[PDB]
């Protein structure tokens, strides 16, 4: 729909959006990973004790 | 080279134009300067 010299601008905006979403998703993810891992250690101790 | 003054703007990087389309095109990321001036007196013969 657009010639090269302006198409990257539209592409560039999309890159920012999708990349930002990944950070939000990934950043959100490992926080839960820490929580569950913290929960896992609690479970492991309960199993042991 | 010599070109009609109207197509002077065509040579702009990333800008289309008959000259740009198939004659000669700068890269979109050209670095440098475009220097031109009227050559009517020097390059306009009464006979063409």
């Amino acid at each position: 729909r657009l010639d090269p010299p302006e198409a990257e601008v539209q592409i560039d905006r999309l890159i920012t959006g999708r990349l930002q979403s990944l950070q939000t998703y990934v950043t959100q993810q490992l926080i839960r990973a820490a929580e569950i891992r913290a929960s896992a250690n609690l479970a492991a101790t309960k199993m042991s004790e | 080279f010599v070109i009609r003054g109207d197509e002077v703007r065509q040579i702009a990087p990333g800008q289309t134009g008959k000259i740009a389309d198939y004659n000669y095109k700068l890269p979109d990321d050209f670095t440098g300067c475009v220097i031109a001036w009227n050559s009517n007196n020097l390059d306009s013969k009464v006979g063409g």
